RNA sequence: AAGGUAUGUAUCAAGCUUACAAG
């Protein structure tokens, strides 16, 4: 009887099937290969380490960060991963030798997020000072400094179609940038509390942003308020979206809410436990990433643990 | 039109900004180059990979002494590999703080 | 719009009105506007972006590291300009006054000439887009009283106020507790030795 | 900009930790008019760390439970960093990788803290967990010593007189 | 308030409009800018400021302040105009009974009965929110015995488990008794 | 900090040749006001003339619609404060080194990046012109600007160069009369020159000349044109349009308003595109 | 080589800077 009550599509629920307990420090950002074989994480243990995605073992732990690792991503086009952390350092870990080769420099404060342009070989990084930078890979030269925010810039994603770069910041605003001229195209003032996660879809348009008030959802040319989503009212950290429309929002108090893209229907509302040492008030999700298969949803949490989830093969958890 | 100091306004040719690694390795064909990603299944392949990796792990001498038997070693056995992360109670810190201080 | 936009080049400031924070209606499969551009459009914007930042970084490294042996230019290019200000008997017959513009040689034995050391404060930023939150609420006088913080009753402060009231001196439960304070098995030892 | 070399490692961890807890309380508190009397949650954070190193409990009364448990997770983060650096370069100054005097005199202090708080945890768990020796297990020792001593005819020591000769 | 404290009125207005377009959701800028134009002439500028302030859909506090503005300039026409767009957004029972206001100021006979029709058909069709028909009975008892027997007693299908609490049904009876023709 | 493509350059600085060859640097000197590194340009105006390079940047020329090297108005060929007092508005700019100086130059450059065509604030009041400035806008300019400045060693009589001394000789300058707004020494003399022109003598009576012989009507002035140009002055007592000589006769009641008509029309009232004909009427019952 | 014989103000020239725009 509600507007769009009958038409969400039924997605199956997710369940844990392993946790991975390796770090000594908050596991903080997860990426996963383009070729599905293994995944990778940073920490506040100052150690990146990669893990077999099938059996969960530890392939190797490679280190070199002076302080914590806030972001790690692995390139598709090139055989090397990139890392960034609060030691002001952004590094190009070559994977054929397991060693740093580029070691980008120029951020005046800590470094929060990084992302790769999926078609051309640049790299967009976001900091604490106020700025985001377009590093040119192969030249390690700042093409642009995207100076338009007034506080910390918590996350950044970028794509191939216009608009190119989306920076969600800690001054409660999103803004959408021109990669060529450097000037901002359109800023998006909503979100009484700060935006900390944006994600894009990747079939059709329509990205979505994350904040303690009212996770919203937008539409790429000009920016257009499509919809806001329901009351997941913690200070949320991550957004991830699967190619069949399920969407996970991970938050700082441990609660992670499954959704759907289509309606906005809060689906599962799963809240996990801590592993024995941690106190009760230390559950919180800092990263979540689906597999390339998108059968596995695996989250890096404040309990120094990667939790790996999968589907459930039933039918009778039906939509209300 | 008059950029910052890196562009034209400075002759400070600092080291660490010297043309190192000036060509990019592209991921060639035997690895997971994106042409070999545009069609691959990723789901049945992961499933058979974990279905393969899951099955990998398959008297008259001392009768005057007082304590004639403690009868147990650890009282069951000693194999834990457990992980407390409260770092003062972790077994790594226990062995550290019994090896070095005495 | 002109109050919210002031001076800008018809950007996307049109958010200034109310009617675009209401939720847009429900889209189901409407492929022409909802779906992404095809591969040809994203490849051509890829090529435009790549050649734009390619000439940007080429001029950058031919200015950040330009130290190696390039030719000067060939500035034979004339420039004709109608001096469209004064001409009646100013240079009587100066109808269009074509000039030859060459570029002076720079000797490669000169230091930097100009003191690049200036700092002014950062200027006026982009004038603010409107803000458009939800209607801001105020909670109570009681839950706002719940979200208040006690002062600090530290043992070293070296900050604002060392803050001695009459109470708030023990600053703990009792600064020490052991929840039974003794296990009773002590008794079952002690008299066991005593007898 | 300047890198974080080994002399400002510790003076950068505090900087980024209190930046993180700053724009966590900036985005966590609800729509009240004042945030933290402009600084006070940070004072509670540093006091919580000082009470952690000194093993004083830090039970501040009347504090909102989201900020008190975010202070608990940040001081557990900093205590993990602190003790995991203590282990590390204690092993380095064991086998002798470094000869740094600041590091040696600092890791004597970052490890006396650890011994003394492990020691008051074990003195506290002596009391609530009873004597670790059983009644029979101590009566046996006592009976064995009186048997040994009377088989030795060991005359016990008198309290020394004030007019004791030697 | 600095620019308005002095005689530079054009500049104060010229920064109030950018204050309210930049920050819409804060009530004080709209209030003080309306108040400033109230202390000046009551020009269609002031009404335009107000209808812009209506356009963002605010709370009750602002909307019946604007109807209070229209009453203090004695508008039958315009307070009628701006108060049907009211009720679509606030369906408060306190506001349903005060869209029943042309009765208690103009008496609006046939279309006031239509306002009562609008009151009676909307939400709480069988559940009434226990309050509309109290005030409707108060006006229709202030009216004659036109059709006053129906709504409290004989349109009584729409009860709330007892049709009313104990607080008012004997009061309903003596409410109907002694204000009529009183036939022997 | 600044590149360019072509300079501003009023016409007297280009010289008398339509074919001049000119050279450019990339970051040349600094601006002599704001120390900004523009691109200095150099050329030869004429065969007896110095080179006159380039003095201020393109930004500090676009601010006050000023040429590039001699610092005169691009529309007129006049100094700066002559224009700003003659347009009664100054378009302020600070004096110190930073105090709002490079701040306002940087920001007015940032809001001048779009047009590059017209000055930044003068565009609105450079239209309502041509009345008080057009009387002094010296067309067919004198090229003594471009002559090379006076050498020493002719001043001391020592100049061994003889004839080939390129600079000058036998021009001893006088140390009694030689920045960007105020105050400038010859400008005070030039405003005294405009305030003290040559009118007709004001005859010794008490304002009886309310009539005036204004004519040259031709086919340009009509009756309602001149009496609505005098209706803003005030009221007539008798008009006529005497078309045998193409003339018009107006008076005022108590002269004063038509007094400024005598100030407006000493061969000076230019409406409908004509230098009007003016001489003195009778006011004598003649 | 730094790490020690402090730095911070107020008047008084050469060093360096353009040899210019100009009734
Ligand atoms: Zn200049
Ligand atoms: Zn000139
Ligand atoms: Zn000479």
């Amino acid at each position: 009887k509600a507007p769009t009550m009958p038409k969400p599509q039924w997605h199956p629920p997710w369940k844990l099937y392993r946790v991975i307990s390796g770090h000594l420090g908050w596991v903080r950002c997860i990426a996963v290969e383009p070729g599905n074989q293994w995944f990778v994480t940073g920490s506040a243990d100052r150690t990146i380490k990669i893990w077999d995605l099938a059996s969960g073992k530890l392939k190797l732990s490679l280190t070199g960060h002076i302080s914590t690792v806030r972001g790690v991503i692995v390139s598709t086009r090139s055989p090397y991963l990139f890392s960034c952390g609060e030691d002001k350092q952004v590094k190009c870990w070559d994977l054929e030798y397991n060693k740093v080769i580029r070691h980008y420099h120029g951020h005046l404060s800590a470094v929060y997020g990084l992302d790769l342009h999926p078609t051309i070989d640049v790299l967009v990084t976001c900091s604490r000072d106020s700025t985001a930078r377009i590093w040119d890979v192969r030249t390690k030269a700042s093409v642009h400094t995207l100076s338009g925010h007034t506080n910390a810039v918590a996350t950044v994603r970028c794509q191939a179609a216009e608009p190119q770069i989306i920076t969600g910041s800690h001054d409660t605003t999103i803004r959408l940038w021109d990669l060529v001229a450097g000037k901002t195209r359109v800023t998006l003032t909503n979100h009484k509390k700060s935006v900390r996660a944006v994600v894009l879809h990747p079939r059709h348009y329509t990205f979505a942003s994350g904040s303690p008030d009212n996770i919203k959802q937008w539409k790429f040319p000009d920016g257009s308020f499509i919809q806001n989503l329901s009351g997941h009212n913690a200070i949320i950290n991550t957004l991830t979206v699967n190619s069949d429309g399920v969407l996970v929002s991970g938050a700082d108090n441990g609660t992670m809410h499954l959704w759907d893209w289509r309606t906005g229907y809060n689906f599962q509302r799963v809240h996990a436990a801590v592993q024995p040492g941690s106190l009760d008030s230390e559950s919180g999700i800092f990263a979540c990433a689906f597999d390339q298969s998108e059968s596995r949803l695996l989250t890096a949490e404040a309990d120094k643990t990667i939790k790996v989830y999968r589907e459930d093969d039933t039918a009778t958890e039906e939509t209300h | 039109k008059g950029e910052g100091d890196l562009s034209q306004l400075s002759k400070q040719y600092s080291s660490r900004d010297l043309p190192s690694h000036t060509k990019i390795k592209y991921r060639q064909t035997t690895q997971d180059a994106p042409e070999e990603v545009r069609n691959r299944d990723f789901r049945r392949e992961l499933e058979e990979r974990e279905r393969a990796a899951a099955r990998e792990k398959n008297r008259r001498w001392d009768d005057d002494v007082v304590f004639k038997n403690c009868a147990k070693g650890v009282d069951d056995q000693k194999k834990d590999k457990r992980f407390v992360n409260d770092t003062l109670r972790s077994e790594f810190h226990k062995k550290f703080m019994e090896k070095y201080i005495k | 719009d002109a109050i919210a936009r002031q001076g800008q080049s018809k950007d996307k400031v049109i958010y200034s009105k109310y009617t675009d924070l209401v939720p847009k209606e429900v889209m189901n499969a409407d492929d022409p506007d909802l779906q992404r551009p095809d591969e040809e459009a994203i490849k051509e914007i890829t090529e435009k972006t790549r050649v734009a930042l390619e000439k940007s970084v080429s001029q950058k490294v031919a200015a950040a590291m330009p130290v190696r042996a390039a030719d000067k230019l060939a500035p034979a290019q004339y420039i004709r300009y109608t001096p469209s200000q004064q001409g009646v008997a100013f240079n009587s017959g100066a109808k269009q006054r074509v000039i030859r513009m060459v570029e002076m040689q720079k000797d490669p034995m000169e230091p930097p000439r100009f003191k690049i050391n200036k700092k002014i404060p950062r200027g006026p930023p982009s004038p603010p887009a409107p803000v458009m939150h939800s209607p801001s609420r105020k909670m109570t006088v009681k839950e706002q009283q719940e979200w208040k913080i006690p002062p600090c009753i530290s043992n070293w402060k070296n900050a604002k106020g060392y803050t001695i009231p009459l109470d708030k001196r023990l600053a703990a439960d009792g600064r020490g507790l052991q929840t039974v304070h003794i296990n009773e098995n002590f008794a079952k030892l002690a008299e066991a030795l005593y007898i | 900009a300047k890198t974080v070399t080994k002399q400002r490692v510790e003076s950068h961890f505090d900087l980024e930790l209190r930046a993180a807890v700053m724009h966590d309380i900036l985005d966590m508190m609800p729509e009240g008019i004042k945030q933290n009397k402009a600084r006070t949650i940070l004072q509670h954070l540093s006091e919580a760390w000082r009470c952690w190193k000194a093993n004083i409990p830090w039970k501040v009364p009347g504090l909102p439970t989201p900020i008190e448990n975010m202070i608990l997770r940040y001081v557990k983060a900093k205590a993990d960093w602190w003790t995991n650096t203590a282990h590390y370069n204690r092993e380095r100054i064991r086998r002798g990788a470094t000869v740094d005097k600041t590091v040696c005199k600092k890791n004597l202090g970052r490890l006396t803290r650890l011994y003394l708080k492990a020691e008051q945890e074990r003195q506290h768990n002596y009391l609530k967990d009873g004597p670790y020796i059983t009644a029979e297990e101590a009566v046996a020792v006592y009976t064995t010593t009186v048997h040994w001593l009377e088989s030795r005819r060991f005359s016990p020591i008198p309290f020394p007189p004030l007019s004791y000769k030697h | 308030e600095m620019e308005m404290k002095n005689r530079q009125v054009n500049h104060a207005r010229n920064i109030w409009d950018r204050a309210i377009t930049t920050l819409p959701r804060v009530n004080q800028f709209w209030y003080k800018y309306t108040y400033m134009e109230e202390m000046l002439g009551n020009v269609a500028g002031a009404r335009q400021v107000f209808e812009r302030w209506m356009e963002w859909q605010p709370e009750e506090q602002a909307w019946h302040s604007y109807i209070n503005f229209e009453l203090r300039y004695k508008e039958v026409d315009r307070a009628r105009t701006i108060y049907e767009r009211f009720v679509l957004v606030h369906p408060d029972v306190k506001n349903w009974i005060k869209y029943a206001r042309f009765e208690e100021k103009h008496a609006y006979f046939a279309h006031a009965r239509k306002v009562y029709e609008r009151a009676v058909e909307f939400f709480g069709d069988e559940h009434m929110d226990e309050h509309l028909y109290v005030a409707f009975a108060k006006f229709e008892e202030n009216q004659k015995e036109f059709e006053r027997v129906r709504v409290i007693y004989k349109y009584a299908l729409d009860r709330i488990s007892k049709q009313d609490a104990q607080e008012l049904f004997k009061n309903y009876t003596i409410f109907e008794k002694k204000f009529g023709d009183r036939r022997g | 900090w600044e590149d360019a493509d072509f300079p501003i350059l009023c016409q007297t600085c280009l010289g008398e040749n339509p074919y001049i060859r000119m050279t450019k640097e990339k970051y040349g000197k600094e601006c002599k006001i704001c120390a900004r590194p523009f691109t200095v340009f150099r050329w030869c105006p004429g065969v007896r003339m110095r080179f006159k390079k380039t003095e201020v940047c393109q930004t500090c020329s676009k601010l006050k619609n000023v040429c590039q090297t001699c610092l005169l108005d691009l529309e007129y060929g006049l100094p700066i404060q002559v224009r700003d007092a003659g347009l009664s508005f100054k378009d302020d700019m600070p004096k110190s080194d930073v105090n709002k100086e490079y701040y306002t130059q940087n920001m007015e450059r940032e809001i001048s990046n779009s047009d590059g065509t017209r000055p930044v604030g003068m565009l609105g009041k450079a239209t309502s012109t041509s009345d008080m400035l057009l009387k002094l806008a010296r067309t067919t300019p004198y090229y003594k600007r471009n002559r090379p400045h006076i050498c020493s060693f002719w001043v001391k009589g020592e100049c061994k160069r003889g004839e080939e001394c390129p600079y000058r000789h036998e021009k001893p300058t006088d140390p009694d009369d030689p920045r960007y707004y105020g105050i400038n020494d010859p400008v005070a003399d030039k405003l005294l020159k405009r305030a003290s022109t040559m009118p007709r003598l004001d005859p010794p009576e008490d304002k009886t000349i309310t009539t005036l012989y204004v004519g040259g009507l031709g086919d340009t002035i009509t009756e309602t044109d001149l009496r609505n140009h005098f209706y803003q002055f005030g009221e007539i007592r008798t008009i006529t349009v005497v078309q045998r000589q193409q003339c018009a006769f107006i008076q005022f009641a108590t002269r004063q308003a038509a007094e400024v008509a005598a100030e407006k029309s000493f061969n000076k009232l230019i409406v409908n595109g004509r230098r009007l004909n003016v001489k003195w009427g009778r006011s004598q019952a003649a």
